[PDB]
């Protein structure tokens, strides 16, 4: 169970990486 | 290129009370069996 | 090779066919006499 | 509204109705009575008469125990009452 | 404890064979039946007053 | 079978009697 | 104007008893389940399948007659009248249990017919088909109890038999072998049936006791015109009454009547699911933690342990006669019994 | 429930059908009775010292 | 000017006539002795 | 068509059902099923 | 705004975002299958396919991989007990990995189709509205299904170009993966004939190839198109759920009753093998043969293989469990270690007695010993004050033949009774209860959990069928009935035909 | 709408929205296949049920 | 009482996850 | 742990009653 | 390994409770604009 927990959290961060890059709030000049 | 099919979703306060009550009563019922 | 129950099988097969056949004959026959009317 | 059949209040108060059904109703009652008094209901449906549930000295029930030999099992129990 | 009570009542009184209890079941089965019925029939005959995206 | 005729006897009477008393009115339909 | 369209016209004529296309399924199958039950409770025995009398002809009364299930030894045979068991012999079909499958299968198709009739009539008249949808719960009960449950067991012998006291025996079998009262699916079903009776009664009483005065008569029934536009009772006064009595109250007439469909319909569905589990003996029979303590601590007693002692008495005292094909012989000395009784 | 409180109980059809010799021909009521007796002899298993459970 | 044989007619007799027959049968059963 | 009054057929029909069911209750004490 | 229970309806006129949602759903399912397999590999003990097979260990997808030919692990064990195989890529681990990878690609495909939803292929040339030609798509998809179905039966199952399928003897002792020839002719419809599965897929595949072609080329007739609302995608949802719950009942039935596609070495015994004493009968045949060839009792019972005895045990009957008794069968009665041997009970007079076996219906059952005829001869009494048949009074002994206890007899009544209490479960085994801290309570097998879950889902899906069925056919009044409906259409007599105004009067 | 290469290639396969054979078309032919299929599923059911026993078909694990 | 250890988390999540879902939908209905 | 859980859930329901009565959406005659 | 069995619900709530609070606040921001 502890192995599953560690890998789950890791997996969740990688998925967060994907959304933060590709589905970020786009920066718009002024 | 915005999608025309998007709609806002809603849950009124009454619906929240009903749903919360359902889930809590379901947990009170099934918890004894989860613990066994 | 035809076994007793395969004979049974066809009997009830022929039976149901007949029952359903008679039903729809009657119903088509009646429905052709007792026609609705539309102005 | 009405869908065109004759009202029931009209028919069961009609005289013609009671001419016909003064006979038909009792005739059917009599036929059912006879179905049982003649003993024909026992033989049609396989129902035991009060004297034919057991053999005179047996106390065990004639329970069918084979799916495909079952019709022949029931006939065997019935011959063993003679 | 409610179930304990029911089982022992049945042992001691054969409540299942009692017509007043049979009437209780007609009362509650029938109550639920007619509850579903009346709800389903009013709900079936709601006047169109809303679009397909909103709750009726 | 002698019994399958007594059980059926009164039923035919009923049906014949009902026929002989409604037979004219039922020919009026015929449409 | 083809023959199909002319037949459609006649099947949907407005007549005292509407037929429709659904009627071709409904009327034959309903009538035959009915007729078959009446025939079997009037005239047919359960002597060869159960060791039981079951008809008026044998001197049973309305409570004790049944069309009883077939012998365990038939398995899940369809028990066709022309099939290998009965070989076309009507009398011996009655004696082997043919009427049970006759009723159970015609009845299942009649139920399909009735729901199709609901869809059919609803479509013709112009109304939404929520009545059909609600009727899904009776169908789910009937299918899980009379077909699925026995199909997971050894044979049709353990389905319910069609009679009043036969169903009570079912009831009690389920207590003693399955501990069905402890099953949360059955509890949910109980809540939806009792709750639906509750709703039924409280809605009808509320409306009868917030009528507007729409006529001068002491009999208040004549002051309703079905074509009238106006609510016949006050939602506003009803809502205030219950808000102050009970703390909450409906304010939405549509939600209220949808809630009335939902409760009893959902309850039956839930109990259906539990019975599917019982097809498999997948019971909520025990609480392991209670058994582990009880077995080590002879002074630990609860209502859960008391009820299981009851279950064990039901099983031992009822098995030999209820399951005769097992030839259970239980000497007196093994029968579980408390003191004196 | 209020009249069974005064021990006016459900119909009792135990051994109500018998054959021409007087063998008992069980019905479904008798099968119910078999389950009732299993409840009776096991409920409150340490509580009865005398053979009838009269209240 | 009403029909006398209708669909309804078939329905009512489909139920009523077996009912009466069955009732005479059950009547006669009260006088069976064992 | 309509001559025999309704209240009379009700009474007669009603007494007729009383008799048939009365007989059934008689039979619960006589012959088969009476326990004797 | 949209109620919570209607959120996914924004997909109904958006075929690109529907493909996206469907891609995401497929990625979820492939990912679960790979996830599930990895959990099962991390917890599976391959060391004893006799007394600790997969179905005792709560393995659910392991038998689906095994059923079609995957049998070995990258660490070098096979589920058949063969050490040293080299499975290639297509090992349990490689199958799991492939599903993960596939899940991830499908995930990315689903983002593309979500972002690039407004594709010209989804809009009708005539009118510029999004439109899908569902009759033609059905033909396309049906043709594809037939080829796959044909190819799976013609190549994979035959072993023409593939591994074949799991096949076993009638008593589940010698299972393994084998090419299977098709069985045309009538035993092909026998559920226990594996040749029938091959033929089914060849023949069914050809029909679907042909029907697919028919459905690509012939338009539906107007009568059927209007009647079934074939320009509405909810009609497919409705009919598709119906076909799914049909499939869902069949697979529960065949899993519960047994078929050539649900072998006992992968999912465990069926309850009916216990009901009819199937394994007991075969064991007894083998013993009455050995004695005819001049063997002792010890030798004849010593020759019954443990695997076969273990099947004659009620703890492996899948109808002995409970809904909230979770985990593997080993968490109940323990990890089976050895056959203790076949117990033969005798009374003081030397006559042999047989313990009445527990039927599946009973959570508990008394210990009753009858002679060869069925006469009660010994029991373990409840009230002792008037007991006539107790083991003490009747001098009951137990002697073992085969297994751990071969050639031992016990005579002290307390030991004899504890072995009689286990004989109601059939053959008697040594169990390790310590390793999993097992609690003594029977659990069901994967065969039971599969059947329960699929029967429940089939029944719920029936409700989905009725729901979307009704919405397809009543779409016009789904938000309510016509606010200017006439009393003439619903009151009686006015129209000769219900709901058809042309018939007035 | 966005055009793409793959789109254009597939475009014919999704272009006959609404097109129907006139009248009743192949309906009678469909009904025949349905009736055949029901008969065939019936045979399969009854073999599994052991209501239909055929020579050489032993519906047992011992097949 | 020797209950199942995962019962705690099964119950906790059984409650938390659907409740949170309803709270999310409710709070964003209010702010529009 | 299990006693705490049962009482916890019971306690959340009583609080829900309080909010559902005293902080309902007022029914308004509109 | 013989880990603390509550380490799991400690970890689950540690992730879940603060995450849900951020998600709630963000979704109700988006449906303001
Ligand atoms: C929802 C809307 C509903 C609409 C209502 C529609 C109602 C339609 C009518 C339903 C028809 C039901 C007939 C099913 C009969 C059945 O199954 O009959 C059962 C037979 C299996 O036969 C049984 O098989 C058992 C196992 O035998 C096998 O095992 C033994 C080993 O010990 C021997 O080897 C034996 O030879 C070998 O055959 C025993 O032999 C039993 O005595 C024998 O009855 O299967 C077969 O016909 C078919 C098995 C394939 C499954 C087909 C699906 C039907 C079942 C779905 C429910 C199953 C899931 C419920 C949980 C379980
Ligand atoms: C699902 C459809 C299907 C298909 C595609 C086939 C196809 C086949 N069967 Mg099977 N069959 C089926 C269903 C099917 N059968 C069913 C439900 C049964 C009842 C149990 C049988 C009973 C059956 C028998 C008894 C025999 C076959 C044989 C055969 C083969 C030769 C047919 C022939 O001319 O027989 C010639 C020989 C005969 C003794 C006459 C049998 C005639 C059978 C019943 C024809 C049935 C198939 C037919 C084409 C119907 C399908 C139409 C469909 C595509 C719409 C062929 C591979 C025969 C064979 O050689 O294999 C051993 C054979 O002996 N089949
Ligand atoms: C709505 C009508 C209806 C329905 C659904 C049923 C249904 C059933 N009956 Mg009941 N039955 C009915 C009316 C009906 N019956 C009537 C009116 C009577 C009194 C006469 C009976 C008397 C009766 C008895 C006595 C028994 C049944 C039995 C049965 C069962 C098995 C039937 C069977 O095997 O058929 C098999 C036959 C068919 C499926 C019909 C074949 C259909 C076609 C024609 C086959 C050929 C297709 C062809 C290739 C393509 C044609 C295309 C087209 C365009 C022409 C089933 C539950 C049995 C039962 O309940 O046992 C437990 C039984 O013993 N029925
Ligand atoms: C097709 C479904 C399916 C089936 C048949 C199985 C079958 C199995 N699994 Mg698998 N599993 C599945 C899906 C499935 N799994 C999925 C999706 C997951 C991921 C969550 C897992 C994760 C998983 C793990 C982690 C483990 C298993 C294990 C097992 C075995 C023991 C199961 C057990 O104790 O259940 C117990 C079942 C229950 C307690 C039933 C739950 C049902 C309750 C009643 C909830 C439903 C109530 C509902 C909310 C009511 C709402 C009403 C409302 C609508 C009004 C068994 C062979 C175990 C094993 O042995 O591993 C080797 C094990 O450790 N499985
Ligand atoms: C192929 C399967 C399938 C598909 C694609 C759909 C698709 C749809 N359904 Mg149908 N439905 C199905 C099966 C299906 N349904 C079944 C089996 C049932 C009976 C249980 C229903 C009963 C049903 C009703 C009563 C309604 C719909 C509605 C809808 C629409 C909106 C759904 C939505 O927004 O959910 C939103 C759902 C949520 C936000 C969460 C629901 C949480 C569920 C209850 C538990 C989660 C399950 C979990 C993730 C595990 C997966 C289960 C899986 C293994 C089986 C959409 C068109 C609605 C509609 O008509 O709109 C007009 C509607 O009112 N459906
Ligand atoms: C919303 C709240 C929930 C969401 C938050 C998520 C949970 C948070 C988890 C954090 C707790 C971690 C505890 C893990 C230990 C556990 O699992 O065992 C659970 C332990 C109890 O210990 C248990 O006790 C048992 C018998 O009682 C046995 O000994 C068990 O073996 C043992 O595990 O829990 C506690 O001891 C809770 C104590 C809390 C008091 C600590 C505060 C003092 C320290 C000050 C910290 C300030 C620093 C702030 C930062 C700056
Ligand atoms: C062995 C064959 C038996 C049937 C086999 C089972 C399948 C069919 C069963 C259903 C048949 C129901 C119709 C019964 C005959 C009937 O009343 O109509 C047909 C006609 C005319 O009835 C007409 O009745 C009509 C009203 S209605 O359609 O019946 O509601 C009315 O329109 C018309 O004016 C009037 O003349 O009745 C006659 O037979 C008169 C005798
Ligand atoms: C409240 C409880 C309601 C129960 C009904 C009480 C009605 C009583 C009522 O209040 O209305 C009384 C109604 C009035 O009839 P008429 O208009 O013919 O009589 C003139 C009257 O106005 C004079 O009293 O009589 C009938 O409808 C009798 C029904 C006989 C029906 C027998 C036919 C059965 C057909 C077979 C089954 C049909 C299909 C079933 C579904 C598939
Ligand atoms: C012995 C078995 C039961 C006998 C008494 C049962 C009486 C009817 C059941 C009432 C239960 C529902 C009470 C709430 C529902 C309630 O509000 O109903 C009110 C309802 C209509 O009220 P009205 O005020 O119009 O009529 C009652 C009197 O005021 C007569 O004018 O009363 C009836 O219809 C009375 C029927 C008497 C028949 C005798
Ligand atoms: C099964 C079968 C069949 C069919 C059959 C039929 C169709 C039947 C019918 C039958 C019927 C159809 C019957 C009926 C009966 C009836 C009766 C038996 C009744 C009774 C009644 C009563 C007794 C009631 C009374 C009362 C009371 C109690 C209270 C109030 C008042 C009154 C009056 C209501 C056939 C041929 C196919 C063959 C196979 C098998
Ligand atoms: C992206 C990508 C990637 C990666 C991937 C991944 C890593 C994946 C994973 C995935 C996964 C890993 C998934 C999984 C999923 C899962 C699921 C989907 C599950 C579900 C479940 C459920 C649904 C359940 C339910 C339930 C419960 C909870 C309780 C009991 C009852 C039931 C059973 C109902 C790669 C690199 C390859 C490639 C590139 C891209
Ligand atoms: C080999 C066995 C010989 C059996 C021959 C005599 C039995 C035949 C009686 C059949 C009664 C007809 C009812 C079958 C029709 C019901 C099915 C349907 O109509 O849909
Ligand atoms: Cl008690
Ligand atoms: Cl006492
Ligand atoms: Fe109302």
């Amino acid at each position: 169970m502890e192995t599953i927990t560690y890998v789950f959290i890791f997996a969740c961060i990688i998925a967060l990486f994907f959304f933060a890059i590709f589905f970020r709030e786009p920066p718009r000049i002024t | 290129e915005p999608n025309p099919n998007r709609q806002p979703v809603e849950l009124n306060r009454t619906s929240l009370y009903l749903g919360l009550l359902l889930i809590l009563v379901l947990a009170l019922l099934f918890s004894s069996y989860f613990f066994n | 090779t035809i076994t007793p129950s395969l004979k049974g099988f066809f009997i009830g097969l022929l039976s149901g066919a007949v029952v359903l056949g008679l039903t729809f004959a009657v119903l088509i026959a009646i429905s052709q006499i007792d026609k609705v009317q539309r102005s | 509204g009405t869908t065109g059949e004759r009202p029931f209040s009209d028919i069961i108060t009609s005289v013609r109705y009671w001419v016909i059904h003064s006979i038909t109703i009792p005739a059917l009652f009599i036929a059912g009575w006879l179905f049982v008094s003649t003993g024909l209901a026992y033989d049609v449906f396989g129902t035991p008469r009060p004297d034919s549930y057991y053999a005179q000295e047996q106390r065990s029930i004639p329970l069918v125990t084979d799916r495909f030999e079952a019709k022949q099992q029931v006939e065997t129990f019935l011959e063993q009452l003679k | 404890g409610t179930f304990n009570f029911m089982i022992v009542f049945q042992a001691e009184h054969n409540i299942l064979m009692h017509p007043f209890h049979q009437l209780g079941v007609a009362g509650v089965f029938g109550g639920a039946l007619f509850c579903a019925m009346h709800g389903s029939l009013v709900t079936s005959s709601l006047i169109r007053e809303t679009t397909e995206t909103e709750s009726a | 079978d002698w019994r399958v005729l007594v059980v059926l006897l009164p039923v035919l009477l009923a049906a014949g009697w009902a026929v002989r008393n409604i037979l004219p009115y039922a020919v009026k339909q015929v449409q | 104007r083809g023959w199909f369209d002319i037949l459609d016209d006649w099947l949907k004529r407005d007549r005292f008893v509407f037929v429709g296309w659904s009627g071709i399924l409904l009327f034959p199958c309903a009538y035959l389940a009915l007729g078959g039950w009446l025939t079997g409770t009037t005239f047919v025995t359960s002597w060869y399948t159960h060791g039981l009398a079951s008809s008026y002809l044998e001197g049973c009364n309305f409570l004790t007659v049944a069309v009883s299930t077939p012998a365990n030894s038939m398995g899940h045979s369809l028990l066709l009248l022309w099939g290998p068991e009965a070989q076309g012999d009507f009398t011996r079909w009655c004696q082997l249990g043919g009427l049970w499958t006759f009723i159970a299968l015609h009845g299942a198709f009649g139920l399909i017919g009735f729901m199709l009739r609901q869809f059919e009539i609803a479509r013709l008249v112009g109304v939404r088909p929520y009545n059909a949808i609600a009727f899904s719960a009776p169908i789910a009960v009937f299918v899980s109890v009379f077909l699925i449950y026995p199909l997971g067991q050894s044979s049709w012998f353990f389905a319910p038999s069609f009679g009043v006291a036969a169903i009570f025996r079912f009831l009690l079998f389920f207590q003693g072998f399955h501990n069905w009262t402890l099953n949360p699916f059955h509890m949910m079903g109980v809540a939806g049936v009792l709750g639906g009776a509750l709703l039924c009664a409280i809605h009808g009483a509320t409306v009868e006791n917030t009528l507007f005065q729409d006529g001068e008569g002491a009999s208040t029934f004549r002051a309703f015109n079905p074509t009238q536009a106006e609510e016949t009772y006050s939602m506003v006064t009803a809502n205030r009454f219950w808000s102050q009595i009970f703390g909450i109250a409906f304010s939405n007439k549509r939600w209220l009547h949808f809630f009335m469909l939902f409760v009893p319909v959902t309850g039956l569905w839930m109990s259906a699911i539990g019975v599917v589990g019982l097809a498999l003996n997948l019971r909520s029979y025990d609480f392991i933690s209670q058994e582990i303590r009880a077995a080590e601590d002879p002074e630990f007693e609860t209502f859960y342990t008391k009820n299981l002692l009851l279950n064990e008495g039901i099983r031992a005292w009822m098995a030999p006669q209820d399951q005769p094909h097992e030839n259970f012989v239980f000497p007196e000395e093994v029968l579980p019994r408390g003191n004196a009784l | 429930i209020s009249t069974m409180a005064f021990n006016l109980n459900g119909f009792n059809f135990n051994h109500s059908v018998i054959d021409a010799k007087g063998n008992v021909i069980n019905t479904w009521a008798d099968i119910i009775n078999r389950a009732n007796l299993g409840m009776e002899v096991m409920h409150e298993r340490n509580a009865h010292n005398f053979p009838l459970d009269l209240a | 000017s009403y029909p006398i044989f209708t669909v309804r007619w078939v329905a009512v007799h489909t139920l009523a006539v077996p009912t009466i027959f069955f009732l005479g049968a059950i009547a006669a059963m009260q006088f069976i002795q064992r | 068509g309509g001559r025999i009054p309704l209240w009379i057929v009700a009474t007669v029909a009603g007494m007729g059902v009383i008799v048939i069911v009365g007989l059934f209750f008689y039979g619960a004490y006589a012959g088969l099923g009476s326990s004797l | 705004g949209l109620p919570w229970y209607r959120v996914h309806t924004v997909l109904i006129n958006d075929p690109g975002r529907l493909i996206a949602a469907h891609l995401m759903h497929t990625a979820l399912v492939a990912g679960w299958a790979g996830s599930m397999a990895l959990y099962e590999l991390a917890t599976f003990d391959p060391s004893d396919p006799v007394l600790n097979p997969m179905w005792r260990q709560g393995m659910f997808v392991l038998p689906f991989m095994a059923r079609l030919g995957v049998t070995g692990s990258w660490s070098g064990w096979s589920i058949t007990g063969e050490t040293g195989i080299d499975p290639g890529f297509w090992s349990f681990e490689g199958v799991a990995l492939a599903h993960i990878v596939l899940s991830g690609l499908l995930f990315l495909a689903a983002c593309w189709h979500w972002v690039y939803w407004d594709l010209e292929l989804f809009r009708d040339p005539r009118t510029g509205e999004p439109a899908l030609d569902l009759p033609k798509m059905f033909g396309i998809h049906l043709f594809l299904a037939g080829l796959l179905c044909f190819g799976f039966g013609a190549f994979h199952l035959t072993g023409l170009f593939g591994p074949g399928m799991w096949v076993s003897d009638p008593y589940g002792l010698t299972g393994s993966v084998q090419p299977v020839a098709p069985e045309w002719g009538p035993d092909g419809f026998n559920p226990y004939n594996p040749g029938g599965v091959v033929a089914h897929h060849i023949a069914a595949g050809i029909v679907g190839i042909i029907a697919g072609l028919f459905h690509i080329l012939v338009r539906p007739p107007q009568r059927l198109y209007k009647a079934l609302r074939m320009g509405n995608i909810e009609t497919v949802l409705s009919s598709s759920i119906a076909a799914v719950f049909f499939a869902a009942f069949v697979v529960a039935g065949t899993m519960w009753y047994g078929s050539a596609t649900t072998p006992i070495e992968l999912f465990g015994p069926t309850r009916y093998q216990w009901d009819s004493s199937y394994f007991q009968q075969e064991i007894n045949r083998r013993v009455q043969a050995s004695l005819a060839s001049g063997a002792t009792l010890e030798e004849a019972w010593s020759a019954i293989p443990e695997k076969l005895a273990f099947y004659d045990y009620i703890g492996n009957n899948p109808a002995k469990g409970g809904l909230f008794r979770t985990g593997p069968m080993n968490k109940g009665d323990g990890i089976a270690q050895a056959w203790k041997g076949h117990a033969v009970f005798r009374n003081k007079e030397g006559e042999e007695l047989f313990v009445r076996r527990m039927p599946a219906f009973f959570e508990s059952f008394p210990v009753i010993l009858t002679d060869k005829n069925g006469v009660v001869k010994a029991d373990i009494p409840f009230r002792r004050a008037e007991s006539k048949y107790s083991f003490e009074q009747q001098g009951v002994t137990v002697s073992f033949y085969g297994g751990e206890l071969n050639g031992q007899t016990f005579t002290d009544p307390p030991t004899v009774k504890s072995y009689a209490r286990k004989a109601i479960f059939g053959e008697i085994f040594e169990f390790d209860t310590e390793t999993l801290n097992s609690d003594g309570i029977f659990r069901t097998s994967p065969r039971g959990w599969f059947t329960f879950a699929h029967a429940v889902f089939a029944l719920l899906f029936f409700f989905g069928h009725i729901w979307h069925g009704a919405r397809t056919l009543f779409r016009d009044v789904f938000s309510g009935i016509d606010p200017e409906l006439s009393p003439e259409q619903v009151e009686w007599g006015f129209y000769q035909k219900v709901g058809d105004v042309t018939t007035r009067r | 709408a966005r055009r793409t290469w793959l789109g254009d290639i597939l475009r014919p396969l999704n272009s006959e929205y609404g097109k129907v054979a006139p009248g009743w078309g192949t309906t009678p032919l469909m009904a025949v296949f349905m009736g055949l299929f029901l008969v065939f599923l019936l045979i399969i059911l009854e073999i599994y049920n052991s209501t239909l026993i055929l020579d050489g078909v032993n519906v047992s694990w011992k097949a | 009482m020797e209950v199942n250890q995962l019962g705690l988390i099964a119950t906790a999540l059984f409650v938390l996850v659907p409740s949170v879902f309803l709270i999310i939908l409710y709070v964003q209905t209010e702010s529009q």
